[PDB]
């Protein structure tokens, strides 16, 4: 699990 | 569909006993805290003296790589003990004494929760810790004390091995989160409330840990506005109290019967910190 964003 | 107050009597009740929390940024503005997505004026211009082109580049390894002062500049204004809990960490703190906290899971890195006495064991600090740092170069790990004097004092902490750039353990976009994370397996289907204070539910996994709750139980979001997947797949049983996140909690509180625990408790822990 790796930290994203926007999507 | 479920009211604030229909909440409030299913504690009452104790219908809901086993407490999920997650929480953000919201919580900790308050505080005092500068939120980096919407930075004041002092801190603005301090990290654009080292042309942060824009504030997700603190928390991007790519930037960090080519100019970290940005960050150490934000991290000198998150030292453990510089701010004080507000009224939502003694709130949540007030959860865990009564007995109903399950784990709160944070996005925050400003160690509030901590300091407002809400045990580590309840805790998930899900974007990481200044409690350890790591070499970028070497990957060797130090006590985040070791690099402390040096942040405080405006200078890159450098590795004692190879020289590079010590970097604290909070999680930057594109690395993994800390393995305490992992509590969410067992937490989220044990939960019978979730409750969301305070964050804009954008950064992932995170924000998706509010579908990992079973759909009987009710999900209240406190926040300024409707976000995330609360806002793109309601369920039946979710509440949304939309406003300032303070005057939220303190509505909650008073349904709860809670508004005298919550001033002793203040004064209380106003009386530790000073
Ligand atoms: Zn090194």
């Amino acid at each position: 699990a790796r930290k994203s964003t926007g999507g | 569909k479920l009211s604030l107050q229909d909440v409030a009597e299913l504690i009452r009740a104790r219908a809901c006993q086993r407490v999920v929390v997650m929480v953000g940024a919201g919580i900790s503005t308050p505080s005092g805290i500068p939120d980096f997505r919407s930075p004041g004026s002092g801190l603005y211009s301090n990290l654009q003296q080292y042309d942060l082109p824009y504030p997700e580049a603190i928390f991007e390894l790519p930037f960090f790589f080519h100019n970290p002062k940005p960050f150490f500049t934000l991290a000198k204004e998150l030292y453990p003990g510089n701010y004080k809990p507000n009224v939502t960490h003694y709130f949540l703190r007030l959860l865990h004494d009564k007995g109903l906290l399950l784990r709160l899971y944070t996005q925050n890195i400003d160690g509030l929760e901590r300091v407002s006495g809400i045990p580590a064991s309840k805790l998930v600090e899900a974007h990481g810790t200044f409690a350890s740092a790591t070499c970028t170069v070497c990957q060797r790990p130090f006590p985040g004390e070791d690099i402390r004097a040096d942040v405080m004092a405006d200078r890159v902490p450098r590795c004692p091995v190879c020289t590079g750039v010590v970097k604290p353990d909070i999680v930057f976009f594109g690395e993994p989160l800390p393995q305490r994370f992992l509590l969410h397996v067992v937490d989220f289907p044990m939960a019978d409330l979730l409750l969301i204070l305070g964050t804009s539910l954008e950064v992932e996994p995170f924000a998706s840990l509010t579908e990992a709750v079973r759909s009987s139980v009710p999900r209240l979001l406190i926040n300024r506005d409707l976000v995330g997947p609360l806002a793109w797949h309601p369920r039946s049983r979710d509440v949304a109290q939309l406003g300032d996140v303070v005057h939220g909690v303190e509505s909650l509180v008073e349904l709860l019967g809670w508004t005298e625990e919550m001033r002793d408790l203040v004064q209380r822990e106003t009386g530790k910190l000073d």
